[PDB]
């Protein structure tokens, strides 16, 4: 069968591509899908080396049937109150989240820290050159087999989350737009940030044909 | 309260009856006068494939409350298992077995039954409810998988 996913791998660090990816599955429902509490995208308040462990029964001077938000964060309210933005988005998961994480140095101890990358940082490509964004890199085959650049998953990214907005306003509020493998925008999504996230931890990017594949399975 | 809780507790048969993994079993008791207690469930689930659990039939009792199910229902091994996330008294840790933490009110209890067999091949790490079974896991894996096995073997239906 199948393996498990843990979310505190999928949260934390990612050893493998395939967790990046799942990752951004997850980013997806849990923007304009199914919000759940485990597979949340954010990162945990309730850590180990931040909090609790948490271990069972809570220790605290306060109500245990009454909590007030340490295991109920939903990033589906902030993304919906921001309306969707690419940047702000980008600039969380990608820019503040893993900066958060970092604080966690538990967790480097031996596996190279992840680099936050901001929006204008990424659009203004310092470490190759910033040659046209169109098509820059000449290559032959699949052009869906074709590994982009970093620029390319970024504004890909933004483009995607514009398409996914506005086709969740057109079916009205309320409602939870189920992730797909045949969508182009849902599947530039997950492609984008799975590529994004890898980025992140110096993990070898992947095509789009690669990881549609994959995402599907 | 009452009734309400009854009324998801029925709704939960209904769905396991028609859809259920193969392996899981789940009945509420059968109370006398040719009753029901959909209070209390008298569940198994079996080892997970590819792990040394493989083989074994685990079973456990699942109470529930009446303030499900906003409440979690509170599953203890029948009889306990050794495991570091299993309580010499048969309490079973898991964190969507707390209101207070990942616990949801929409939760079915299939989910929480799959949950608890992960928790066999995983076992969290933050929650040494059994210290037995926590020091020996962390300094020694190798007796640990011998006691586990043994384990399966040991309530493996025969």
């Amino acid at each position: 069968t199948q393996r498990t996913f843990p979310g505190c791998t999928i949260r934390n660090t990612p050893s493998e591509p395939i967790h990046c990816i799942v990752w951004a599955k997850y980013l997806f429902n849990q923007l304009f899908g199914e919000e759940d509490a485990d597979q949340e995208v954010s990162p945990d308040r309730a850590d180990p080396e931040a909090a609790w462990e948490p271990t069972e029964a809570e220790a605290r001077a306060r109500a245990s049937n009454e909590d007030g938000d340490i295991k109920r964060i939903s990033t589906k309210e902030w993304a919906k109150s921001t309306g969707y933005d690419p940047v702000k988005l980008f600039t969380k998961l990608f820019k503040d989240d893993i900066r958060y994480l970092l604080t966690m140095d538990k967790l480097w101890r031996k596996r190279k820290p992840p680099v936050p990358l901001d929006w204008a940082e990424v659009q203004s490509q310092g470490e190759e050159t910033n040659a046209s964004d169109q098509q820059n890199e000449p290559q032959l085959g699949l052009k869906d087999q074709q590994v982009l650049d970093v620029k390319s998953y970024a504004r890909l990214f933004s483009k995607s989350i514009e398409t996914l907005r506005v086709h969740l306003a057109e079916k009205g509020d309320g409602a939870e737009l189920i992730w797909d493998k045949d969508d182009p925008s849902a599947m530039d999504f997950v492609t984008s940030a799975a590529n994004l996230r890898m980025h992140i931890f110096s993990m070898n990017m992947k095509s789009r044909f690669d990881i549609k594949s994959m995402a599907g399975n | 309260m009452s009734g309400i809780a009854l009324s998801r507790l029925a709704q939960e048969r209904k769905a396991w009856r028609k859809d259920h993994p193969f392996g899981f079993v789940a009945v509420p008791t059968k109370n006398p006068d040719g009753t029901m207690n959909l209070m209390n469930w008298e569940c198994a689930i079996p080892g997970k494939k590819g792990t040394p659990w493989e083989g074994g039939l685990f079973k456990l009792r699942m109470l529930f409350k009446d303030d499900y199910p906003s409440s979690p229902p509170k599953c203890k091994f029948e009889p306990p298992l050794f495991h570091p996330n299993v309580y010499p008294s048969g309490t079973v840790c898991l964190s969507i077995l707390e209101e207070d933490k990942d616990w949801r009110p929409a939760i079915t209890i299939k989910q929480i039954l799959l949950g608890i067999q992960e928790l066999l091949n995983e076992p969290n790490i933050q929650d040494p409810a059994q210290a037995e079974a926590y020091t020996i896991y962390c300094q020694n894996r190798v007796e640990y998988e011998k006691r586990v096995r043994a384990q399966a073997k040991k309530f493996a239906p025969s």
